[PDB]
């Protein structure tokens, strides 16, 4: 199945 | 302490338009992604818009894509949501939010209500 | 299949009693990490916790230790022990998928925990 894509909120 | 304060809501008509604002404080605004999330009268939550820290990227769900526009003025520490071609279904409490780590909605504002009626 | 979150039905509980809420991910996304949110009357939603497929989780600020999370397959759980009066709220789970082509965020229908 699919792999969840995430992002750090502070950049 | 992180603070988000929305404003701009009110009574409007279908086909109309209005622009919401969210004043941010308690953190370095330009370093964070920002969002708009709404809650319908039936209490259902729906993510409405995303904007990257410098305003470079934006994303919207199909329900509002060609009608809503999220923007920000980092110098003013303010987030905006331009709502055009309003639909009755846009009636909801609108919240601005900020994330933490990998969580999108860690901090929420108090909300502003947009009421669309014929 | 689209990313969907299905939540357990709203129920009433007795003070002190225990409760177990369920949020089930669509099969294609059974490994996803979700978020649990709590919304008390006339208040905005509050970040309760980030729950991973392995059961590991991290709660938000002001979240009572009696609040715990676990998982099982596509199921993500929120267990409230020692149900207090301030626990009466709507609990909504959410899941994000920052796909570059198009970001997606889905919220569950919510579970009313009447106490």
């Amino acid at each position: 199945q699919q792999q969840q894509q995430q992002q750090q909120q502070q950049g | 302490q992180v603070q988000l304060q929305e404003s701009g809501g009110g009574l409007v008509q279908p086909g109309g338009s209005l622009k919401l604002s969210c004043a941010a404080s308690g953190f370095t605004f330009r370093d964070y992604y920002m969002y708009w999330v709404r809650q319908t009268p039936e209490k259902r939550l729906e993510w409405v818009a995303f904007i990257s820290n410098g305003g470079g990227s934006t994303y919207y769900p199909d329900t509002v894509k060609g009608r809503f526009t999220i923007s920000r003025d980092n110098a003013k520490n303010t987030l905006y949501l331009q709502m055009s071609r309003l639909k009755s279904e846009d009636t909801a409490m609108y919240y601005c939010a900020r994330g933490r780590g990998y969580v999108w909605f860690a901090y929420w504002g108090q909300g502003t209500t947009v009421t669309v009626s014929s | 299949m689209q990313l969907v979150l299905t939540q357990s039905s709203s129920a009433s509980f007795s003070l002190g009693a225990s409760a177990k809420l369920t949020c089930t991910l669509s099969s294609q996304h059974s490994t996803y990490t979700i978020e649990w949110y709590q919304q008390q009357p006339l208040k905005p939603p509050k970040y309760v916790m980030e729950l991973k497929k392995d059961g590991s989780h991290s709660t938000g600020d002001g979240i009572p230790d009696r609040f715990s999370g676990s998982s099982s397959g596509a199921d993500r759980y929120l267990s409230i022990s020692n149900i207090q009066p301030e626990d009466e709220a709507i609990y909504i789970c959410g899941v994000g998928d920052t796909i570059k082509e198009q970001f997606v965020y889905v919220f569950g229908g919510g579970t009313k925990v009447t106490v």
